[PDB]
């Protein structure tokens, strides 16, 4: 039904749990939102999270698509991710090549405020701050990106595009009823397929409202609202991920 | 970083440090998800998380 | 076997989409009176998007006319017009900004406005080296063999040095450029720098924050 | 520098005048206060007072 | 079912009423098959502009319509070319005025040449017009399928070089399958044809 998630009615479903921003950034991303969705050439720039920081300064970070195709059996979206610190002006996150993107997954710590900052490794490996923030943010956004099943189609092309006609998930409680954004539409692959112990199902059956969080990812939020059928999703706290679930659960 | 990160961290209210009236706050490191805020002679303290 | 050379000036804009040009020629044919007689032909050329800079248009059967021998081809050899902000380097293109001093050390986002309709804005991600670069992946003209692939933007940095510096600015550089590491800070180091901090950043009596008269 | 000039606590009005249930609201409040900041701020438009 | 070539003109644009006159030629029964915000070079006006060649008023006329970004539009309907023409009322606008004061000359048009709008005359130049404007766009198929005028099509343009590729092909004799004497000949064909040239690097 819906064709692209609000920041307003995120911000509100999101906001007991602990997903809000502040409101002088929020009138903020209210009127810069629609400029970057603009001078860029995208058709769908929503806010995709917040993550903290030793300062005050917390990275807002948005993404945004033109196309939305079906590659080699996965549904993939050439995402493109920008950050600010305020909700004025907006930056580009620029996507990182595979030897940083194995060296900056070892650099565990909440990321400091200047994007200008240069950690170290082992010789010495001189990776910036940005680097560690795009590859954050992949690694969120492959393991938690989740919309409601069959709420995408395949047309001519091949493109996958949203389903008009989406009546809603049945049974919006079972995990069964969601899925990964990059999975085809055709195939029956849900989050019930991943850990069973990774997602945490909260289901308001009298309001109709469901709210599906992250254990591996602590921090990523998703909200569906079957009434009037609005789902969307958010992260906030550090992108820094739970190795020991085993312990926990 | 060889640097250990402070327990405390500053947050703010405005992205402009010439607003006339803005709350300004620390948050813990350690318990993450505790807050302090203060306003001219109003502050409060708060814990939303997990524990 | 003589042959007529001709530039043929495009805009970037025009090789980065694709063109499609009328050019106008004017051929002799060779008759008994002693002056020749000459006509304009309109040749159509069909520039594919991203051809690389030299590519020769052979136009066979075009050119004046001898009485004896079929006439030469013509060609037309492509060149760019000058640009005000790029420059292409073989398969991607090259942006020359000068950069003040401050936004180098500090970071700040540079602004492009690409060859497409789409502006661009691009962060300093460390501290830039005199004569260093940046690179813009997917930024650049696209690929002759392909349609889809395109190079990357290349930003040249020429930084812009401040051509005055007092004696206060100074003690404060310094101050920057030696200043302990956060684990060897002394309490009055970071009293005083929370003090300085507080001043600087003053809401009514500090400078962090002016108007331009 | 910013002219320095004497307003309300404007975020404090926006606050009140939504716990009432009149006036314009709290997101328009925070771009009216901002704009007030720009004109009281202004040193050419040298004002002593911004309401 | 017949359908008009119309611009609205630079003047009608910067002062944005492109919107209201799509709005109002959608009302009185009109449909846009295609349309595009597209801005003329010096050249492409000029070959656009030439039936008034060498006229009086052709430097300012060119001068004017490349001076902003205009619209293209193909209307559709069983009049169309006078429907359109009634619409877009007298070429004058100060007769215009006078005469009609309800036309789109009268309400959008200030000047003898900013009349705001332009139309086509005759179906012949609608057809080239179209054409010129959208040259994927379909249309016209009596007299381009005629078989006179298409045997006189193919004899006067796709047979000079269609001999050539054959007797080349007859000459070389490759592979007795279809798929390799096809792309044979359709790489002759694109390689070497009069009208376009060949590309070295």
């Amino acid at each position: 039904v819906q064709l692209e998630p609000n920041i307003t009615l995120v911000l509100k479903h999101l906001a007991s749990c602990g997903a809000v921003v502040s409101a002088e950034q929020q009138a903020a991303l209210d009127h810069s939102i629609p400029i970057k969705r603009i001078e860029a050439g995208l058709r769908s720039l929503t806010l995709w999270g917040r993550l903290t920081t030793l300062n005050g300064k917390d990275y807002l970070v948005a993404e945004g698509y033109n196309v939305a195709s079906s590659k080699e059996g996965a549904a993939v979206y050439e995402t493109k991710y920008f950050y600010s610190q305020d909700g004025a002006r907006w930056s580009d996150l620029q996507p990182v090549d595979s030897e940083t993107a194995t060296r900056c997954a070892r650099i565990k710590g909440m990321l400091s405020g200047d994007p200008a900052k240069n950690y170290e490794l082992e010789l010495v490996f001189q990776i910036p701050e940005l680097a560690v923030l795009r590859c954050r943010v992949d690694a969120i956004a492959t393991a938690t990106s989740v919309i409601p099943t069959d709420s995408t189609i395949l047309n001519a092309a091949s493109q996958v595009v949203p389903n008009r006609l989406f009546a809603g998930a049945a049974y919006p409680e079972k995990l069964e009823s969601y899925q990964h954004r990059f999975s085809l539409p055709g195939s029956g692959v849900t989050l019930s397929q991943d850990l069973r112990g990774t997602w945490a199902v909260q289901y308001d059956a009298f309001k109709g409202v469901a709210q599906v969080r992250s254990l591996l990812f602590p921090g990523y939020f998703f909200y569906y609202a079957a009434n009037e059928l609005t789902w969307g999703s958010l992260y906030v706290g550090d992108g820094l991920r739970n190795n020991d679930l085993i312990f926990m659960l | 970083d060889k640097v250990p990160p402070p327990a405390w961290s500053p947050v703010f209210a405005s992205a402009s440090v010439t607003t006339r009236n803005q709350v300004a706050g620390v948050r813990s490191n350690r318990w993450p998800g505790a807050v302090c805020a203060c306003a001219g002679r109003h502050f409060t303290s708060m814990y939303v998380g997990w524990g | 076997g003589k042959n007529k050379v001709y530039p043929l000036e495009l805009t970037l804009e025009e090789i980065f989409h694709g063109c499609l040009k009328k050019v106008a020629h004017k051929r002799k044919v060779l008759l008994f009176s002693g002056e020749y007689v000459e006509e304009e032909r309109q040749l159509t050329v069909d520039v594919k998007p991203g051809l690389p800079t030299g590519t020769r248009f052979v136009f066979e059967g075009e050119g004046n006319k001898t009485p004896k021998k079929e006439p030469g081809p013509v060609v037309f050899v492509l060149k760019p017009k000058p640009h005000p902000r790029f420059v292409r380097r073989g398969s991607d293109l090259v942006h020359k900004v000068t950069l003040p001093l401050h936004h180098a050390l500090i970071g700040t986002t540079l602004d492009i406005r690409t060859l497409d309709d789409r502006d661009l804005k691009v962060p300093i991600s460390d501290i830039m080296r005199p004569g260093s670069s940046l690179t813009v992946p997917g930024e650049g003209m696209p690929l002759p063999a392909t349609p889809s692939a395109r190079g990357n933007l290349v930003i040249e940095i020429d930084l812009l040095f401040p051509t005055h510096l007092t004696e206060t600015q100074k003690m404060l550089l310094r101050s920057a450029f030696f200043l302990p590491p956060p684990t060897e800070q002394n309490e009055e180091t970071k009293k005083a720098l929370r003090d300085y901090e507080a001043a600087f950043k003053h809401d009514l009596k500090g400078w962090a924050t002016v108007f331009k008269r | 520098p910013p002219n320095e000039f004497e307003a309300e606590n404007m975020l404090g009005a926006a606050a009140v005048l939504d716990c009432l249930g009149v006036g314009l609201g709290r997101e328009l409040g925070v771009n009216i206060a901002l704009a007030a900041k720009r004109i009281g701020e202004d040193p050419k438009l040298a004002v002593r007072s911004v309401r | 079912l017949e359908k008009t070539f119309a611009l609205i003109k630079p003047d009608a644009v910067r002062a944005g009423k492109a919107q209201e006159i799509m709005q109002l030629i959608e009302l009185n029964g009109f449909t846009i098959i295609a349309k595009q915000k597209l801005q003329l070079t010096r050249a492409r006006a000029e070959e656009f502009y030439g039936e008034h060649k060498g006229k009086e008023f052709f430097p300012k006329l060119v001068n004017f319509m490349t001076s902003g970004p205009i619209w293209a539009l193909v209307l559709a309907k069983p009049g169309a070319i006078l429907a359109w023409r009634a619409l877009m009322g007298p070429t004058n606008v100060f007769k215009a005025r006078a005469e009609q004061p309800k036309c789109l000359r009268a309400l959008y048009g200030t000047d003898g040449t900013q009349n705001a709008t332009h139309g086509s005359d005759s179906p012949i130049s609608a057809a080239r017009e179209i054409k010129f404007f959208f040259p994927t766009l379909s249309g016209d198929p009596t007299i381009y399928a005629e078989p006179t005028a298409a045997a006189e099509y193919i004899t006067k343009r796709i047979q000079p070089a269609l001999a050539k590729a054959l007797a080349a092909l007859a000459r070389e004799k490759p592979s007795a399958d279809k798929f390799e004497a096809i792309t044979f000949v359709a790489g002759y064909l694109l390689q070497n044809n009069p009208n376009k040239p060949k590309v070295l690097m």
